[PDB]
């Protein structure tokens, strides 16, 4: 039973000791700085923006016709790969079918879109130009196909914000003349931990900040080594009058980790590479669900519920 | 056929073995705790109320225990309910000088359940006899080892 | 009282043998009757060539002259202890791993039993 | 068969983004590295629209139902 | 069943093994950390027996005055407040 006594809880210095800051944030892409917060609370909001937030997805496929070359399942798996844009919290949960299976469809639950593309000959190609675009209409069964299908209220519910596909140029699937392809969807939520088409961003990730420290100033033409060794800007080349040159680290935070120096013989002595255990530099890239800043709030709020709910189960005992 | 004992830990616990009892290792507070629950697993294979650990071994200025004490930890919340503690001497796999010309390590030595000195290896718990493994048989029991 | 050594020291070599961290130090003192030999850890207390010691080693650490001594503690069971070449005792503190070796002509190293220790050593 | 919608280390999607690759080979004198101005930085949503078999176009040109 | 305490707690309620059902380390370890900064604990680790099926062993070793489950209480209360603390600062940051 050893403490060390400085390892007390304390909200107000962890909060003051805490600061973030916003490097870059788009549509798309979001890079920040998180600091003062101990690995595990890294670890837990990489895991809350990958795995457990909900977001819709294609889970059943209801085929009315398929000729395609393209197996059945895997055209079902693959139509359900495609994401879709649409907030997740404005649906409920879908309640899973135990025996007494069919009547479990509501407005709320699940949204359906549909499509259907029968390949016909185009008869206006003049040579034989196998594009195949131009020499068959309707070739390419794309995504943007996909079009949604109102359930009753729905049509005004998202009025605002139509329930679309985000992308509108995936590829789904091939035709050429004469078969067809004919279904429906059906999209409910799910939490990613399941399967992975329901996580919304695809790519979150973080790296400890790296620290170059130059213990022995280096000379010339090492000079244009060691800026040569990093990749471009992280290192500087400075404009002394005494001497003719050295070098010193500018901003480490585009540098990699990638450890070049260390295996040059000679410099080996000069610079270390090290890590501030408190620095964290998340990046964030969507798929086509969210703005990344409705990412990562809505996943502090996930371990925010988690974390009640499990409060109030043990208040029960 | 023979004597030697036939079962063992293999490659990945082994080599992390070294990597684990080697005197290179510090560990706090919170990985100690998290890394003995680990290794013991109580609910499920049961017979324990309450976890016992030991003071670390370096204190001031910073609370680091080190790895042949988690070990040493092990070896006693496995300890039966009332039996003396173990206490050998048999020589390791690694060589010492590996480590330094005349370093310690060379041997493993444990009295009274605690890894004094020497690193854990294929010959300490293995397919090699006269290790902890082995003594761990014969004094308490093979429903023990 | 229960102090088993109370003998100033200075430091004679140091390595930093493929450890980045602890490193065994030698610290030779007194009228050279001392051969004393230990590890350190090298990454959060630092100690270089003729670094001059306090070494204590009590059997309960129970008081203030914990806190106002004792800037680095260690503690561990000793397991051998023996009489070699002389009325000169050896004896072999272990620290979980990192080891000792302290010699006295078996005089200001008496009460050295097969116990735990609670090292102090103070700059 | 049809390009590996939703690339497998990562989670980019990369279904749209072959037939825009494929006409830059095409015309733009271009090599290999056309890929990057797709947006693609890393090197395992990169190891896939770049040595992805299209094996599909070879294989639709086998309906049974030719009327001919 | 979200959390249920295994047959294994003292009568004292001192010694208890919290099990949070459908979780994985994503809590465990957070809830951890939280946990230790709290000085009258005297062991708190996590594991899992089967990452198949989706229980978490929590495990916590208390001081003999403050019993094991006000411990978690106020160890969720304290992370809800970091998470608190958190989002506090981001939509600080941007408009
Ligand atoms: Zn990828």
């Amino acid at each position: 039973y050893y403490f060390d006594e400085d390892n007390i809880w304390d909200l107000d210095k962890f909060k003051k000791n805490l600061k973030v800051s916003i490097t870059s944030l788009d549509q798309e892409t979001m890079v920040f700085e998180i600091s003062g917060i101990d690995a595990s609370i890294a670890n837990a909001f990489r895991r809350i923006l990958i795995a457990e937030i909900p977001t819709l997805a294609f889970e059943f496929v209801y085929i009315i016709n398929n000729t395609s070359i393209i197996q059945d399942e895997v055209l079902s798996h693959r139509i359900g790969l495609v994401p879709i844009s649409a907030d997740p919290d404005m649906f409920k949960w879908f309640q899973h079918p135990l025996p007494g299976q069919e009547a479990t469809h509501t407005d709320y639950d699940t949204v359906v879109f549909s499509l259907n593309k029968k390949c016909e000959f185009n008869k206006n190609a003049a040579t034989d130009e196998k594009d195949p675009k131009r020499l068959y209409v309707n070739s390419e069964v794309y995504s943007g196909d996909l079009i949604w299908k109102p359930q009753g209220r729905q049509e005004e519910r998202f009025a605002d914000n139509p329930i679309r596909v985000v992308n509108p140029d995936i590829v789904v699937a091939k035709l050429r003349p004469g078969q067809e392809i004919d279904l429906e969807a059906h999209a409910i939520l799910g939490i990613g931990q399941d399967h992975a088409k329901f996580s919304p961003v695809a790519t979150a990730s973080y790296r400890l900040l790296p620290t170059i420290h130059i213990l022995s100033p280096i000379e010339g033409e090492d000079a244009v080594k060691f800026q040569k060794c990093f990749p471009k800007g992280v290192i500087e080349l400075e404009e002394g009058p005494d001497g003719k040159k050295q070098a010193r680290v500018a901003d480490v935070r585009k540098d990699t980790v990638s450890r070049e120096c260390l295996r040059h013989p000679e410099f080996a002595d000069k610079v270390q590479l090290g890590r501030v255990r408190d620095h964290y530099l998340f990046s964030v890239e969507s798929t086509g669900i969210m703005k990344p800043d409705v990412l990562f709030i809505k996943s502090i709020a996930v371990l925010k519920s988690k974390c009640l709910a499990v409060k109030s189960s043990l208040q029960n005992i | 056929t023979s004597g030697d004992p036939l079962r063992g830990l293999i490659q990945d616990h082994v080599v992390m073995g070294v990597w684990l009892t080697c005197k290179d290792t510090f560990y706090t507070r919170d990985e100690y705790q998290q890394l003995l629950f680990q290794a013991l697993k109580p609910d499920e294979t049961g017979m324990y109320g309450r976890i016992k650990t030991l003071p670390p071994a370096i204190q001031r200025p910073g609370i680091y225990w080190t790895g042949k004490q988690i070990i040493s930890s092990v070896l006693l919340n496995l300890k039966p309910s009332d039996r003396p503690g173990l206490n050998l001497k048999s020589k390791a796999k690694v060589p010492g000088k590996y480590w330094s010309p005349d370093s310690e390590e060379g041997s493993v030595l444990f009295d009274d359940g605690e890894l004094l000195c020497g690193i854990l290896d294929k010959s300490s718990f293995g397919a090699s006899a006269f290790g902890l493994v082995h003594s761990v048989h014969e004094l308490y029991g093979p429903d023990i080892a | 009282e229960s102090v088993l050594l109370d003998e100033i020291f200075t430091v004679t070599s140091v390595d930093k043998q493929k450890y980045q961290r602890v490193s065994r130090i030698t610290a030779v003192s007194g009228q050279n009757d001392m051969n004393l030999t230990l590890d350190i850890n090298s990454q959060i207390y630092p100690l270089e060539k003729d670094a001059t010691f306090s070494l204590q080693i009590t059997s309960n650490l129970n008081s203030p002259d914990l806190k106002e001594a004792a800037d680095y503690i260690m503690y561990g069971k000793v397991y051998r202890v023996e009489e070699a070449k002389d009325e000169k005792v050896s004896v072999y503190v272990s620290f979980g791993g990192l080891l000792m070796a302290i010699e006295g002509s078996h005089r200001k190293l008496y009460r050295l039993s097969l116990d735990h220790v609670y090292l102090l050593l103070r700059r | 068969m049809i390009i590996p919608i939703r690339c497998f280390s990562c989670g980019k999607v990369i279904g749209d983004k072959w037939d825009t690759y494929l006409t830059l080979l095409q015309e733009d004198n271009t090599e290999g590295e056309a890929l990057d101005k797709l947006g693609l930085q890393r090197y395992c949503c990169r190891r896939m629209i770049l040595t992805h078999v299209d094996l599909i176009e070879k294989l639709l040109c086998y309906n049974p139902l030719s009327k001919q | 069943e979200k959390i249920i305490i295994l047959p294994g707690h003292s009568a004292d309620l001192t010694s208890v093994t919290f099990q949070i059902q459908k979780e994985d380390h994503t809590l465990g370890n957070s809830l951890r950390y939280v946990i230790m900064k709290n000085p009258e604990v005297e062991f708190c680790g996590y594991s899992i027996p089967h990452p198949s099926e989706a229980k978490m062993n929590f495990r916590i070793q208390t001081a003999p005055s403050t019993t094991a489950v006000d411990v978690l209480r106020k160890g969720l209360d304290d992370l809800i407040d970091l998470c608190d603390a958190v989002t506090e600062k981001f939509t600080e940051q941007l408009p």
